[PDB]
């Protein structure tokens, strides 16, 4: 109880902002464990699940202590206060002092020992990637996640790396989304499932730059090491189901069309759907799709549009937000459907690159 | 408290004062002996048109918010500006005015809340309620019937219009009142021009004042027919 | 009869979005009239309380007849077709059809003779004021008005022309505010009170120009005509109090400060204030103003900042929420708050300007 | 079916027996809820030998002779009867409940009458007419409930006789003195 340290404002905005986020549900676990080792601050937040810790340079006289302090009231002092101004915080008593300025600010306090800490695990596969190539992983499969389900194994998105490229896949037992990018060196097989609240949390850590994107993946905890913030998080202790047996095997069915097109024919069709439901049924002929939809009301939508299809004809009904989901994920030019008969998986890709795929179940 | 509110002060020349007690000697006796402290009771008060029944209303708000007392008033002609939701908590206030009660005939929405906040001034003390209406509360068509037994569970009144001899006095005892002075002959010719409507008439005193303090004449015959 | 109408795109949107706007509550409510009277379209949209209607020329070939159409669904359709598109609708049975080019849409209609027609009523006080003055007069007022109070009349806002003024005027029972602005022509004294959904809906119609604002009270409606957009909203019938019986009569103690660091004083002292109460406590003394607060937590914030004041010295606590509320509508430099005592209402205006007046009561 | 014993109470609590002063706003509203056919909740309440159980039986006579039911309830002699006697009387005209304090503390009792204030309230034409000691708020009930019922209404002090009124009140029986003048429940009884 002995902790005190003077900086910037703005050296404690973007740390704390990190720190601070979307995290109910513990007394201690809304407060940011604050410590001072000569001669670095050390700013901490968890949640039992995860954790994040920013490292912040103290250039001026401090003296070694630790303690714990409410996030979003800590957060929004500092964010309050003027630009350029500089921040004192001590320990008096069981509550924590801020001042700047003619501006004093008393904290109630927790102690730093009942802090949750990490179990330092030990590493295995580690590899560094571009934060670009890891905002694509994500954005191109986080939609396919799962929410609180009995399968929790899909409550999450599988990072997985196996050679020379890493690849996230994500399904929620409807629709399946992988992604799979490569990197600068070679790497041994490895698959882990990262949280729904990680993937979260992965992606908001990302920046402009320009820092490359350190990533630790261990037997039971992945760490991304970006800037002076070290993000870790537990794994799913499950087992992912395997996205290749997934993928419709031989399809007799191509169909090219505009992606733009496309997206916004289905988003109109989807007007007149079912509220709940959202059935639109598609029925691919002679270098044609006919998207029709209705609902209750026996308000009707017909959608009709010129695409490049040679298959057999067939009505195959779909969840147009999940069509719509997918045909968001790919923002491209020209879009392929790939698929079998009315009751089987279809296979959505992008004309251009086969980097990312899309499989999506129909509806009876 | 906390906090305090805001003194503001709305239309008070409706309160007893500015009230002319014929024919209603009778329920203006009782009227003041609830407001009595302590004194908690219900009395519905039923006329026809223009017979003053917001206007005791508004004379009972008065009589106990210019002592500290906590009042409320619910105009159930004007409910399409608020909410059933406004009644919760009035149980702890010293009068609650409910204007126009027959507004609610066929609103199921609006008569479970009257009826909930009447049982929940019964299960307390303290609490003066006021209702007027259009009939009485047998003539008065609720859809539920608990709620009309308890209507009728009080003292009721029929309230009595003035006559058109009270009516110009009425008028003169608003000019005293306010400052101005209304004289005998432009009185008895708003009763003729306007047709007696004393929703209007008192409501034009403000407009025929009003012109005659920026100018500022006396109110004579003429000068009326200049403003209108 | 038999309504048939054909207009681009781009002459409906923006129309139906300005009939078509948050607005439950019965069926034909939310449903537009649509009508093609030779050679215009009149597009209309009530909610019981108020109004609003849209003329649209046609050019192309068209036949009059009337209907009504859900606004939701109809302008979805509308906005997802693409730029430049043709619109045909016609009736069909009892339903709309909407075709342009492969797309049909047929939507569930409602009888035109069922539609809530506002009763035209006799204007009287009649004006012309530019967008960007009644927009100010607005944004002045508006956050002080009530929300579903058994007061109906501090439901809304007091419009009030007086002379070559027009004023509005807003309070709560806890805070007042009172803007005023000029005019070129002289105009008859009257008040009306505009409910708050017309106070909204009459903000949300001011685009950039440039057209005036035709301006239309009546005994107990108001209507507002800019561009082809006609308004029309009844009047709250009922008493609104007296602001300058409310305002401070004769106070002893004036204080200017900078509203900008008086803004993010209180800012930061809120952050440690009640959660439900806000309440702050304001210490004026020699040149200098104090304001602390304190939550259930015990956590106690100070702010001390340089004021030029030198009346006697006062105590007076307040509600944070309603003070801010005052700085952020001050747009300005510096305030100057007149003040008597702690258990009396404080009048907050701009230090430059006295266009328009705050009052907030203090708390105990 | 079926028809009633003539019995007539051997007193004279008549209201033409009673005298007004200086109860005279009690007998006006008292008189007013006995019209038919809307009925209501007087409380009266006074000290001792004020005339309370003379209006109730006034009250009860008054409509009484006009073929009206009634009923009277001495809840000083509850020791006579059982709280199951006030069932069925909210189908009567008129409810009269003498010294309601007496019931303080009798749960058994507080209960019955608290049922039977609803079962009128639920219905309507049934006056009801409670004396007691002390007014209703002063009443020592073990229901909160009751007591702000018996606090709903319209509650009157009644005002015992001067020596100069109590003086033409005997004289009034007679018809229908200072020698024995003050105890009026034996001055009447001494007649
Ligand atoms: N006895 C009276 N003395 C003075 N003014 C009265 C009297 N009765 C009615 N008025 C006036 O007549 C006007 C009409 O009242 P109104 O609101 O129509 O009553 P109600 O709500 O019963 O219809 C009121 O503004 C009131 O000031
Ligand atoms: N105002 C009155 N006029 C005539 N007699 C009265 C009056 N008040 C009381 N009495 C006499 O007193 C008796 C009233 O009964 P009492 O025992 O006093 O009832 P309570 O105990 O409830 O007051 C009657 O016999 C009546 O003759
Ligand atoms: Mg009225
Ligand atoms: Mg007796």
């Amino acid at each position: 109880s002995h902790m005190k340290f003077t900086v910037e404002r703005e050296h404690l905005l973007k740390p704390l902002q990190q720190v601070s986020g979307p995290l109910p549900t513990l007394p201690i676990l809304g407060n940011l464990l604050l410590q001072v080792a000569d001669g670095t601050l050390s700013l901490t937040g968890t949640d039992l699940e995860m954790e994040m810790v920013a490292r912040v340079a103290l250039v001026q006289p401090h003296e070694p202590g630790a303690t714990t302090v409410p996030a979003r009231k800590f957060f929004d002092i500092c964010r309050g206060l003027p630009e350029g101004a500089e921040i004192a915080v001590q320990l008096e008593g069981e509550r924590m002092l801020v001042r700047s300025g003619r501006s004093r600010f008393s904290l109630s306090t927790l102690p730093a020992a009942d802090f949750p800490n990490l179990d330092d695990w030990q590493s295995e596969v580690e590899f560094t990637l571009p934060q670009a190539t890891m905002k694509r992983l994500i954005e191109a499969t986080q939609f396919s996640m799962a929410h609180q389900d009995v399968r929790y194994y899909l409550n999450g998105m599988l990072f997985e790396t196996e050679g020379e490229e890493l690849r996230t896949v994500a399904t929620d037992g409807h629709r399946l989304a992988v992604c799979s990018m490569p990197i600068g060196q070679s790497l041994p097989s490895h698959s882990v499932i990262v949280p729904r609240k990680g993937v979260i949390e992965l992606m908001r850590m990302l920046d402009g730059g320009d820092n490359p994107l350190r990533v630790q993946i261990g037997s039971n905890n992945i760490r991304a090491h970006v800037g002076d913030f070290i993000f870790t998080s537990k794994l799913v202790d499950g087992r992912f189901p395997d996205y290749r047996r997934v993928l419709p095997k031989n399809p007799d069915k191509h169909l090219e069309a505009g992606c733009d097109l496309l997206k916004q024919a289905f988003a109109r069709a989807a007007i007149l759907s079912n509220e709940k439901f959202r059935g639109v049924r598609l029925y691919v002929s002679e270098n044609q799709l006919k998207i029709t939809a209705n609902n209750p009301e026996q308000e009707e939508a017909e959608e009709i549009l010129d695409v490049t299809y040679s298959g057999a004809e067939m009505e195959i009904g779909f969840n147009v937000s999940y069509v719509l989901d997918v045909l968001n994920a790919l923002k491209c030019e020209n879009v392929r459907m790939m698929l079998t008969d009315s009751v089987s998986s279809v296979q959505i890709e992008d004309a251009a690159s086969q980097s990312a795929a899309y499989v999506v179940m129909p509806m009876r | 408290p906390a906090q305090l509110s805001l003194p503001l002060y709305l239309p008070d020349d409706e309160t007893f004062a500015s009230f002319w007690p014929g024919d209603n000697s009778s329920l203006l006796a009782a009227l003041q002996n609830v407001l009595r402290q302590e004194h908690s009771g219900y009395i519905y008060l039923w006329a026809r048109e223009g017979a003053g029944r917001s206007h005791l209303l508004h004379a009972a708000c008065a009589e106990l918010s210019q002592r500290g007392d906590a009042v409320g008033y619910v105009p159930l002609d004007k409910r399409t500006w608020f909410v059933p939701e406004v009644l919760d908590g009035m149980e702890h206030l010293s009068l609650v005015c409910i204007d126009n009660i027959e507004c609610i005939a066929g609103d199921e929405l609006w008569e479970m809340a009257i009826f909930d906040l009447y049982n929940r001034i019964l299960e307390s003390g303290k609490t003066r309620l006021l209702i007027t209406g259009d009939r009485p509360p047998r003539q008065l068509n609720l859809g539920l019937p608990d709620l009309a037994s308890r209507l009728d569970w009080g003292q009721i009144y029929k309230l009595q219009p003035l006559s058109d001899e009270d009516k110009l006095q009425a008028l003169q005892l608003r000019a005293r009142l306010r400052g101005f002075e209304l004289p005998e002959d432009v009185g008895r010719f708003l009763l003729k021009r306007l047709d007696r409507e004393m929703r209007t008439l008192f409501m034009t005193l403000d407009q025929l004042d009003r012109a005659s303090i920026t100018a500022q004449r006396k109110l004579t015959i003429p000068f009326v027919k200049e403003i209108l």
